[PDB]
């Protein structure tokens, strides 16, 4: 039984917020009491609301008369709206389903996606190379990487030689600047006998502007 | 409610294991409720609406054109391994057991209640897969009958030099 | 309602020690708490329900106690994979609840990081900024002092640090560093230093390179 969440991860304020969590490998009727839970951004786990199978509703009492959970049995999925929303709001949302088995818990979780809620518009990322050089060589290892550079909003994923390469990968945590843009970078370590071998490409995709964008790290013989 | 050493099975009798009280029903009848037997319809039609056709089941009116009948778990059951079964207990396997509601809280949670000689095991989650022994608290009040463990479970029955309505 | 209340917030412990979190409930659930073990930015996975009940899937070095309003989550030989933020979560009447969660770090051995440094690539000076990179790589523990140095001048307001996770191999930590400048600026100068101080370097350590080169 798989849980996925989705829907748009850019909402401006005021507006509303819309995701559905879709069940696979299995019926959303395994159970009969579903949830949402959130978790803005270094904060801890909120619990946003609950339906079961014959509809019956629980929110969190801080959300209001602003949030509404519904379900579609014949979709096996079930959805969750939010209005009025503000920066409080930007959170990663994650479904849930619950076990009553001794208690009540959530025994499989979902990927949990990410909402903003900013006015700010969509912004797609650049991608710079960072060169592994005599300055990024320690040992017989080079280190090497890609600048993602004013994107907006959280978040991108980067990948490298399309998920072929995963060892050794470090994808710093977006930091946002001043410009109210985010940026980070992804570095690689790799064995530096391999750089006239081996080519590295990072694929950078964000999702929010359907952009994926793929950077060749051409090394440095200086 | 809840069945307790005082519940009168109607057209039943009382049966006890490692954490609770049920009714058993005689010969083919079903649980229309908790402390409640009836016999079993076969067929669902406009005729037996509303009349037992299993445990916790009954037949019911299903909307649509054209109109149907069918066997329907009641309100907080599902069918599961062709059997109606709290919501609660849904994904639940408890082994040598069976699981039954804990009600103490708003939230009503399932638990094992297990056939006798085993106990919840903390290590196995909660199945019914640890040694423990369970006191028969049944008031076994008829002259010739006294509390004996009958496949799995407590049960009064014939005491040990009789047979078989009255235990002679 | 019901409130969860965590202690430690933080928590730092070696491989193999014992690790004890508690939570408080602001009224009795009898045994009905469930623990979660959450990665950065990842998954919440159940560990243990009903107090005590280890889910299936879970190492046995993950044990739990308690009933009532005061509980405990222990990990009896930590591992360096263990390395999360912990949540106590009830739901015994709506609403349901959770601690606001305790982070536990991988203590380990001093680790001095290794120092790389990235001047700005051709094709971004082209859009008129310039972004330098200093890399700090496999280090413990977090704290340090990366300083950047522009013809050995201290620079103030123009950078922004990244620290990882932990790794859950090593348990260490890896630290970028951004020097953001205007290319008029960038071009102004020669050496551009990254100067890098932390426990396991017994003096501090200055990756550079010269502008063009």
């Amino acid at each position: 039984v798989q849980l996925q969440e989705s829907g748009p991860g850019l909402v401006k304020p005021s507006g509303t917020l819309s995701l559905t969590c879709a069940v696979s490998g299995g019926s959303i009727s395994s159970s009969h009491w579903w949830s949402w839970v959130r978790q803005p951004p270094g904060k801890g786990l909120e619990w946003v609301g609950e339906i079961s199978l014959s509809g019956s509703t629980h929110y969190g009492p801080s959300l209001k008369s602003r949030v509404s959970i519904s379900l579609d049995k014949s979709m096996n999925h079930f959805s969750l709206r939010l209005s009025s929303v503000t920066a409080a709001d930007t959170a990663v949302y994650y479904c849930a389903r619950e076990s009553r088995f001794y208690g009540a818990y959530f025994d499989y979780w979902g990927q949990g996606t990410l909402v903003t809620v900013s006015s700010a518009s969509t912004k797609g990322p650049s991608v710079f190379p960072l060169a592994p050089s005599s300055k990024s060589t320690s040992g017989g290892t080079a280190a090497l990487g890609c600048l993602v550079k004013d994107y907006f909003p959280e978040p991108v994923t980067v990948s490298w030689n399309s998920g072929a390469l995963t060892s050794g990968v470090h994808t710093f945590p977006a930091v946002l600047q001043s410009s109210g843009l985010y940026s980070l970078s992804s570095v690689v370590t790799v064995p530096s006998s391999s750089l006239g071998t081996q080519t590295y490409i990072c694929n950078v995709n964000h999702k929010p502007s359907n952009t994926k964008v793929d950077k060749k790290v051409e090394p440095k013989s200086c | 409610a809840k069945v307790t050493v005082d519940t009168v099975c109607k057209r039943g009798f009382l049966i006890q294991m490692s954490g609770h009280l049920e009714c058993k029903c005689e010969n083919d009848l079903v649980l229309v409720n908790e402390e409640t037997c009836e016999e079993k319809v076969l067929k669902c039609d406009e005729k037996t609406v509303n009349k037992p056709c299993g445990d916790f089941s009954k037949c019911i009116k299903i909307d649509g054109n054209p109109v149907s009948y069918a066997c329907k778990c009641n309100l907080g059951y599902d069918m599961v391994n062709n059997v109606c079964i709290p919501n609660e207990c849904k994904q639940v396997t408890c082994g040598n057991g069976k699981c039954i509601l804990d009600t103490s809280n708003p939230v009503k949670t399932g638990v094992c209640s297990c056939n006798i000689g085993k106990v919840p095991n903390v290590q196995d989650q909660n199945k019914c897969s640890k040694d423990g022994e369970t006191k028969c608290s049944l008031k076994c009040l008829k002259e010739q009958e006294t509390c004996k463990a009958v496949d799995g479970i407590y049960k009064c029955d014939c005491k040990d030099g009789f047979i078989i309505s009255i235990c002679t | 309602d019901i409130q969860l209340t965590q202690s430690p917030s933080f928590l730092s412990a070696s491989v193999g020690d014992r690790v004890t979190i508690t939570c408080w409930a602001s009224q009795g659930i009898n045994s009905y708490l469930a623990w979660y073990q959450q990665k950065p930015g990842k998954t919440p996975k159940l560990l243990i329900y009903a107090a005590s009940t280890l889910q299936s899937g879970v190492p046995s070095r993950f044990s739990g106690s308690g009933s009532g309003t005061e509980f405990t989550l222990t990990i009896s030989s930590l591992q360096p994979e263990d390395f999360a933020t912990y949540y106590c979560q009830q739901l015994n009447s709506y609403p349901c609840s959770f601690g606001q969660g305790t982070t536990l770090e991988i203590k380990r051995t001093v680790a001095a990081p290794s120092v790389f440094i990235f001047p700005p690539s051709d094709e971004q000076l082209k859009s008129g900024t310039a972004s330098v990179v200093c890399l700090l790589n496999n280090f413990y523990p977090r704290e340090a002092k990366v300083q950047w140095k522009v013809d050995n001048a201290l620079q103030s307001g123009n950078s922004q640090e990244s620290v990882t996770e932990q790794d859950s191999k090593d348990s260490t930590y890896s630290l970028s560093s951004t020097l953001t400048l205007s290319k008029a600026d960038y071009e102004k100068h020669k050496v551009y230093a990254c100067e890098v101080t932390h426990q396991g370097l017994s003096s501090p350590v200055t990756k550079s390179f010269n502008r063009g080169e």
